[PDB]
């Protein structure tokens, strides 16, 4: 017997598909000729593309999949797209994995939803370990315009509780070139400063930095991204500045730097042109994910035998007879995979637990100094 | 042979803020002056805060003949939806509610943007030499709607310290912390609600003293009494867009007050709520772009779908006549700029007392003006 | 009638005639098509390229032209190499002109030889003059192993006389390529430098700079250098480090302006690959002096009609006729060229008196902020 | 059928310093053993320090059939002129004598290069703490000989400044401003003339006192003679390299004691130049390693020319069999290094005296070594 997945991916400029796709088509590839998962069940997907910043189109797709027959649906990968399909979901009472972080409202009286990626408002707190771990007294927190300062809520309430005088700056989310910006930052002898960005917003930051001389031994810049091992330090590695992040993958395991080694002798997407600053070879903690939301669903899934996909119709139904349920399977199941290990809240849903590697900007490059995590605290070395 | 416009109204019926009842009045007096073509207006409530089920409606708005979409006015996500949709049709969307991450658009707003309102409470401030701000954040879109104001002043204990009070969790401990703070002022940012909950066990701390001073960004100020909490030396400041300088202002309240006990009377009559207002106010603007645009081209509005891809021919048209509207309603007046936004409006800053509200000062579009 | 001058320049990587050859092809060739000077005479010259880092052959090489019969000669363009043809030509009193710098002994009892190149020892009181300028207390001249700090004679004699802790370093003339020493410039605080080398060498060490992070309004380098504003500055003039030097092109003048003008509008020589960071479009100090050196001649020539290209032979002949004399018309000659005002010393024969325009490096790029002479001191604005 | 090997001197005959002379007392030793090959040894006058001339001189050596090349001994740029074409020619070329500014390389010097010249003086300051350091330059070319020793210590008035001696102009206002910064160490840098001139008007100031201290880094110090300047408090340090331990020692200096007053009666006798024992052991060097070249293959030399691009085939050969020598002769021991430089040999130290001079220590090529 066979199992039909879902699958919402947005086109995009590189290929026929998109690092995020090809995660998911990687996943659903292993886990076949593998023992270890899912034994006697073979795994199917229904493939639904669709557009960027399209959330209308977005609703008629993720409806239609389910009108196919489907157990989960996965992506698509946009805020908006994403908080259409994540109602739809939750409205049949249909799974709805998800491998990217977008604005969510206080409000969501959803239940059918999972979130992979780290919570911000638990990743924050790992920010501030770091910043009275370096008897801050001072910071300016820096983020873009494509997200509210709601994602950084918990750095904003430090200055409450804790003694740190923190300042709010915007990142110009028209081009990378900001100088204005940096110049200020100079005037004031803002030498802590958190960026909060993609790695590739980052890399556009740091060409500006060095052109701006604020990248020296007096600055000490702390980035949220998660791909911060795979940005190109090298014409910064001389210089002396200090730069502090974080690393959900944990490549320090053989099982782990396996998979990613046959992810390299597949690019398909071609390697991005050398100008934003971008060290190739590495996989996208955005694609780590997917990996892992394909195998965080597949052991729910394993033990659930009693599951036949129903063909649902959206806008006039009743919800999914095997999905309530379902989906208490997987708010419950943990898995070992790419981004460490995967466990979800007994709440919420949203993921909040997870391990972390800081790692700073030694005269190497790039190295791990410690790990973090939300049960513990901070082990340095 | 008629100007159509649906209103998706989220309002209840039963206590509620007066909204459905608030487009019937406007309605009424348009059709008072005899002599073109009628103006009808379609409801489609709302059950819950939803894109899902937001969805569902519009595909029974398009094939419908309408002009403009109105509200919703308290459902942020079925906002947002609308708006999307909206755009791909060219059907103007009156937004008069929430406001949330702001590609397509066409689409105006009546509510006094998260511009405004963060500049209101700034210039404010301004005549108190900025002292010791904190911010009584109810949710996490309290740091949005107020965004220009977090960012524009320094975050920390001498400055501004914003605290954030979470659900089934009241708000005790805050006041607390503020006092430790020595902090005098405090700017509370929730609905009606908790905004009269917050101050409740607030006084009973020695928080309602004139040494203390509130900043209320809730625009449902006017209607919120307190009775039994607050004193005669109290500073609870608010904001308000009422004009009495609109004669049809008295009746308007009128409607409101006796309809209230009488489908439910089962509480007092709290006051003219702003929704209504501006879904008032909202349907005159609507009618007043469509009369300038069916002097130079005629109008025509042909049935839609959320199937096909067509669009609202005179959408575009009717969009610029939405930027040049001069309404004088219950709100002030009534004009746009380019991106959509509202301007040239007042806003004056009431405050409460022994009895009902006292106007302190007033806040315009460019410039502060106090007493 | 016409005249035959001399023309030695070695060969190049570059094409069939390096930047310096060119100069001369060109001088020699807008006189003739310009009553202003030698009117009623027409030049002509005999050209003779040699190896680089080779004096055996340009010795042969410069002995065979005095065969052909010449009134003067000109380059080569090395130290040793012009060294060994100024010994020929001095012996066979026989003019030598130079629009290099060379290692010359102090016991140089030579006599028939002229340097438009300005002199270094006159020259290097200029940067001393822009030392006090800014209070310097200290401050570390690295100059390039190529040649000795015996061209920096002046700049060690300061801190005998005037007040300042002057420190010696040598810059690896092996690669561009010197983390270690601007290493241990960081660690003593050495915000003061003064490179002492070529644009070539110069553009190699502030690449370095950037990268060590020592690119901050920290720092102020001075360079020796007289092709500083032909140096793209770009990835430097919004840091916010200070540099400053000298320019001896008087590009201030229209007369001045229009020949390098037509200059760019040759350049056979390929604009060097964008690695070095070279300004391409301004013309070289290099050539620029080749220009007037044939102009300083050219008026010198003019006024002592009484001459004909005798044929010497060197290792057995006797001294030209009208060669003591034609030499001293030179080191007595004036012309208001590219390079300012030319004027050679009343004694030693060195041109140690001319005008420079002190640089600087400004948020636009770089600006002239003064000028420097022998005769004044320092006019700053 | 011979070994040949020419020698351009550029030294005088009447009262100079003996080099033509210290040739011949070699190849007479040579010449000693009866039993192969003779020894001959062609002498090159030079006239001026001129390159032009000396590439005339090289033009007549080629066409011979030459060995190696000894020689310039004072003349710097007629020196690098040799090296240059014997490079081509690869034809080795003894270097004793002058070094300024350092591609085809095939060449070997006796005379201590500017390295170790500059690292004694740096080791003797040791012994003083680095005390006010004030080398008084003689010329240009006082910077690059001492290279290694400028760069080594900062440049100030408290650790060590540079004077350089105008021409004609006199060592005075010198010694005067070395007063003025109390300096106490004085390295002077100049030929045996200078050296014995700067100290002369120097003595008179109370600058020979026992207070101050001086280093002369001219190797003619054993036959500068101080009479009538020194005392017995004075502190003048020089540097030597006769080795006694050589029993012709003290033949070799009567040849030059006599011959002195016999074609140049007009002055006193010195004492043995550095110029000749350089010279000396020169000859016997290349005779050594060509004596091991004739061992392993049969040695033909061949007529060359300026003209003919021809080289010595056993050219390379030779340079090799150059660096292995292991020669004691007037100079100490005589080894070479991979770049061709002078090492493993010894550096006393003397120091004038009431009458003579007297070691006071020794500087090793890997450590120093007084008292």
């Amino acid at each position: 017997h066979v199992l039909r997945f879902g699958g919402i991916f947005e086109y995009v400029e590189s290929g026929p598909m998109g690092a995020e796709e090809l995660a998911f088509r990687f996943a659903v590839n292993t886990i076949n000729r593998n023992r270890t998962l899912l034994p006697n069940t073979t795994l199917t997907y229904d493939t639904q593309k669709i557009n960027l910043y399209d959330s209308f189109e977005a609703s008629k797709k993720a409806c239609d999949q389910l009108s196919l027959g489907v157990a989960a649906i996965f992506g698509p990968s946009h805020s908006s797209s994403a908080n259409a399909v994540q109602s739809i979901c939750n409205a049949l009472g249909v799974p709805h994995i998800q491998t990217r972080w977008k604005h969510q409202v206080s409000d969501n009286k959803d239940s059918f939803y999972v979130s992979l990626y780290p919570d911000f408002s638990s990743l924050s707190r790992a920010i501030l370990d770091l910043v009275q771990f370096f008897k801050w007294k001072t910071v300016t927190v820096v983020y873009d315009d494509s997200t509210g300062l709601i994602r950084l809520q918990e750095l904003i309430k430090a200055p409450s509780r804790y003694n740190l005088r923190l300042k709010i700056r915007q990142l110009p989310a028209d081009t990378k070139d900001a100088k204005p910006l940096l110049k200020e930052m100079k005037r004031g002898k803002e030498f802590h400063v958190i960026f909060d960005c993609s790695h590739e917003m980052a890399a556009g930051i740091l060409k500006q930095a060095l052109a701006m001389g604020m990248m020296t031994e007096y600055y000490h810049y702390i980035f949220t991204t998660l791909d911060l091992f795979a940005l190109d330090v090298e014409p910064y590695r001389y210089s002396g500045v200090n730069m502090t992040g974080f690393r959900i993958l944990n490549t320090e395991n053989t099982q782990v730097s396996s998979i990613i080694e046959k992810w390299s002798m597949e690019r398909l997407q071609a390697p991005p042109k050398p100008d934003s600053g971008l060290l190739d070879g590495f996989m996208t903690t955005d694609a780590a994910l997917m990996y892992d939301a394909v195998h965080v669903v597949s052991v729910a899934v394993q033990q659930f035998p009693q599951m036949t996909v129903s063909s649902l119709q959206c806008n006039r139904h009743k919800p999914w007879r095997f999905g309530t349920r379902f989906m208490s399977l997987i708010k419950e199941a943990h898995w070992e995979g790419l981004t460490g290990r995967i466990t979800f809240n007994k709440t919420n849903g949203l993921r909040t637990d997870f391990d972390l590697d800081v790692i700073s900007l030694k005269e190497e490059g790039l190295e791990k100094i410690g790990t973090w995590d939300p049960a513990s605290g901070l082990n340095m070395t | 042979s008629s100007l159509r416009m649906a209103a998706i109204l989220d309002d209840q019926t039963v206590c509620g803020r007066g909204e459905r009842l608030a487009l019937a009045l406007a309605r009424e007096q348009i059709n008072g002056i005899i002599e073109k073509a009628r103006v009808e207006v379609d409801i489609f409530e709302l059950q819950r805060d939803s894109q899902y089920e937001t969805t569902d409606t519009m595909c029974q708005i398009l094939p419908k003949g309408v002009v403009s979409v109105l509200g919703p006015s308290s459902s942020p996500a079925s906002a947002s939806t609308v708006s999307h949709i909206c755009g791909e049709k060219e059907i103007p969307h009156i937004k008069v509610g929430p406001e949330e991450t702001p590609l397509r658009f066409a689409s105006v707003s009546l509510y006094p943007s998260n511009e405004d309102v963060s500049l209101a409470v700034s210039r404010i401030l301004k005549s108190f030499n900025y002292p010791s701000a904190s911010l009584i954040c109810a949710k996490a879109e309290c740091l949005l709607r107020l965004e220009e104001l977090v960012r524009g002043f320094l975050i920390s204990k001498e400055t501004l310290s914003v605290r954030m009070l979470d659900d089934s969790r009241d708000p005790t401990p805050l006041l607390k912390e503020i006092r430790d703070d020595k902090v005098s002022t405090i700017i509370i940012d929730a609905n009606a609600s908790i905004s009269h909950l917050v101050l409740r066990k607030a006084s009973e701390l020695g928080m309602t003293s004139a040494f203390y001073k509130y900043i209320l960004t809730t625009m449902d100020f006017p209607i919120l009494h307190l009775d039994g909490i607050v004193e005669d030396s109290s500073n609870i400041l608010g904001f308000s867009m009422f004009n009495t300088s609109h004669p049809f202002y008295p009746e308007f309240v009128r409607s409101l007050n006796m309809s209230w006990r009488e489908n439910c009377e089962a509480s007092t009559y709290p006051g003219p709520a702003l929704s209504a207002a501006l879904m008032f106010d909202a349907v005159h603007v609507v009618v007043s772009a469509v009369r300038e645009l069916n002097r130079s081209q005629e109008i025509g509005v042909k049935p839609l779908a959320c199937t096909s891809a067509n669009i609202w021919p005179h959408g575009t048209s009717l969009m610029n006549y939405l930027r040049m509207v001069e309404y004088d309603g219950l709100t002030g007046r009534v004009e746009f700029n380019s991106k959509g936004q509202r301007t040239n409006y007042t806003l004056r800053i009431l405050e409460k007392s022994r009895q009902g509200h006292r106007e302190i000062g007033v806040w315009y579009s460019n410039r502060t003006l106090a007493m």
